[PDB]
């Protein structure tokens, strides 16, 4: 089981981090898309 | 036709017809400001396109 919940806290880190690039990716397309238009 | 019928009504009603035409168009202000629009309008597209061009490179996810 703690096996188990490393490897899931691996794969959470993994996914808070992609989740934050995407987020900072939003962010960025929306900033651009204001100072555009 | 005066060197040696009704030409001013028809040339009146053509002028008319300019004038509703010209007015039709929607331009009141001069070109210079519609231009100005118009590059900036390019310059946001150009954005958008370039925008969208770098959303496809990105591609990192799995």
């Amino acid at each position: 089981n703690h096996e188990a919940a490393t490897c899931l806290e691996d794969v959470v880190y993994r996914g808070d981090m992609l989740l934050e690039k995407i987020q900072s990716a939003l962010a960025d397309i929306a900033q651009s898309q204001l100072k555009t238009r | 036709m005066d060197k040696d019928q009704d030409l001013n009504a028809l040339k009146t009603k053509f002028q008319e017809l300019r004038k509703l035409i010209g007015t039709m168009p929607g331009i009141h202000v001069s070109p210079e400001q519609q231009q100005q629009q118009l590059h900036s309008l390019r310059e946001q597209v150009r954005t958008k396109n370039e925008l969208l061009q770098k959303y496809k490179s990105l591609c990192m996810f799995e």
